[PDB]
C-alpha cells in the first residue's frame, strides 16, 4: 500500500539490491519500494551523488551509532546544496562562476543561488540554535578558480547569520576536513559551501564516525535520508522506516547494522 | 521664340554644373556611410573551461 522511494545516484547495484533485500525482508511486503530519480518525502538516495531536488545536505552523528573512537562527539555538518540540473546542462555551481569570466549575464544564476544559500543558512542556524551555539563555522575552497560561488555563499550566510544573531567563522578546506577528522569536538556546527571537495569532506565525515545516513531538505518541503556504503543505507532505511511509523522493525534493522555492517541481510 | 529661349540656353550650363555637383555629393555620402563591422565571439577557452568543470576535474 504505502510506497518507499528509492534514488540511485552514482550507487553501485550491488548497494541498491542490498537495500531491496533488506525493505522486502523486514517490511514484509505491506509497504511497497518504487525506484525513481526524485521524490520529495518517503525518500531514501543510495550513492556518493547528489540527487536531483535537494537543497540542504545536513548530517548528524547519531547517538545510537557512535563508534567508540568517536564516543560523545556531537557536531553537525550541514552542506549547502544548489538545485542540481541535467547531467549535460552546465550546472549552478559551475555556471555562476564561469559566465561571469565569460561575460554572460548572471542575474538569474545569482538569484537561484541566493535562494538556496538562504535556505541552507537558516537550516545552519536552526540547528546551532537547537544545539545552543554562539559561532558556526563557514567552509568554503580557497581555490582561484572559486572566488565567485564562494564569495556569495560568505556574503548571503553571513549575513542571515548575522540577522539571526550567531557568529561565523569562515575557514578553509583542507584545515576544517583535518580537525573533523582528528578533534571533532572543537566545532559545533560547520556549513559547508557547494563544491565537490566539500561533498567529499561530508562523506568523509559520515563514514569515519562509523557510517550514518545523511539528511537531504528538499525543495518541497522535507527530509529525505541518504547513504552510500551497506551500513548507511541500512540505517538510512531504518530511519525511514522509523518516519513511516515502524519502531520494532528499526530498531532490529539498526541492531543488524550495528552487528554486521557489510551483511546486514542475512544477519536480521 | 526668342527670348524665352535665349535665357534658357544661358540657364543650362550652371543647372549642368551644380547637378552634377550634387550626384557627386551623393556618390560622396554613400561611400562616407559605409563601416565594417568587426563581430565578436564567445571565446572557446571559455567553452573548454566549462566542460572540464562538467567534468568534475
Amino acid at each position: 500500500s504505502k510506497q518507499l522511494t528509492f534514488i540511485s545516484a552514482g550507487a553501485t547495484a550491488a548497494v541498491l539490491q542490498s537495500a531491496s533485500a533488506i525493505v522486502s525482508k523486514v517490511a514484509g511486503g505491506r509497504v511497497q519500494t518504487k525506484t525513481a530519480k526524485e521524490a520529495g518525502r518517503h525518500a531514501v538516495v543510495v550513492g556518493p551523488e547528489t540527487p536531483i531536488g535537494v537543497h540542504t545536505a545536513v548530517t548528524e552523528v547519531p547517538k545510537s551509532a557512535q563508534d567508540p573512537l568517536f564516543s560523545g562527539v556531537s557536531t553537525v555538518v550541514v552542506r549547502a546544496v544548489l538545485p542540481r540540473a541535467a547531467p549535460d546542462s552546465v550546472q549552478l555551481r559551475d555556471a555562476l562562476d564561469v559566465y561571469a569570466s565569460a561575460g554572460i549575464d548572471t542575474k538569474e544564476e545569482v538569484r537561484s543561488a541566493t535562494e538556496a544559500f538562504k535556505k541552507s543558512a537558516e537550516v545552519a542556524v536552526g540547528k546551532a540554535k537547537a544545539k545552543g551555539v554562539k559561532r558556526i563555522v563557514l567552509v568554503v575552497k580557497q581555490a582561484s578558480k572559486h572566488n565567485c560561488i564562494n564569495e556569495l555563499f560568505k556574503k548571503i550566510s553571513t549575513e542571515t547569520i548575522e540577522s539571526a544573531g550567531l557568529t561565523t567563522e569562515v575557514v578553509g578546506t583542507a584545515a576544517v576536513a583535518n580537525q573533523l577528522i582528528v578533534n571533532p569536538e572543537s566545532l559545533g556546527v560547520v556549513l559547508l559551501n557547494d563544491v565537490a571537495a566539500t561533498e567529499q569532506i561530508e562523506l568523509a565525515f559520515a563514514g569515519v564516525v562509523g557510517g550514518v545516513s545523511r539528511v537531504y531538505h528538499t525543495v518541497e518541503g522535507g527530509k529525505i535520508s541518504a547513504g552510500h556504503s551497506f551500513k548507511s543505507v541500512a540505517l538510512a532505511v531504518a530511519q525511514e522506516l522509523r518516519e513511516l511509523g515502524l519502531s520494532s522493525e528499526a530498531d532490529k534493522v539498526e541492531a543488524a547494522a550495528s552487528k554486521n555492517p557489510r551483511a546486514v541481510v542475512s544477519a536480521l | 521664340d526668342i527670348m524665352v529661349p535665349s535665357f534658357v540656353y544661358n540657364k543650362l550650363p550652371v543647372i549642368h554644373f551644380l547637378q552634377e555637383k550634387r550626384a557627386e555629393q551623393k556618390l560622396r555620402r554613400v561611400l562616407d556611410e559605409t563601416y565594417t563591422e568587426w563581430t565578436e565571439e564567445l571565446d572557446q577557452a571559455h567553452v573548454t573551461d566549462a566542460i572540464t568543470r562538467s567534468l568534475n576535474i
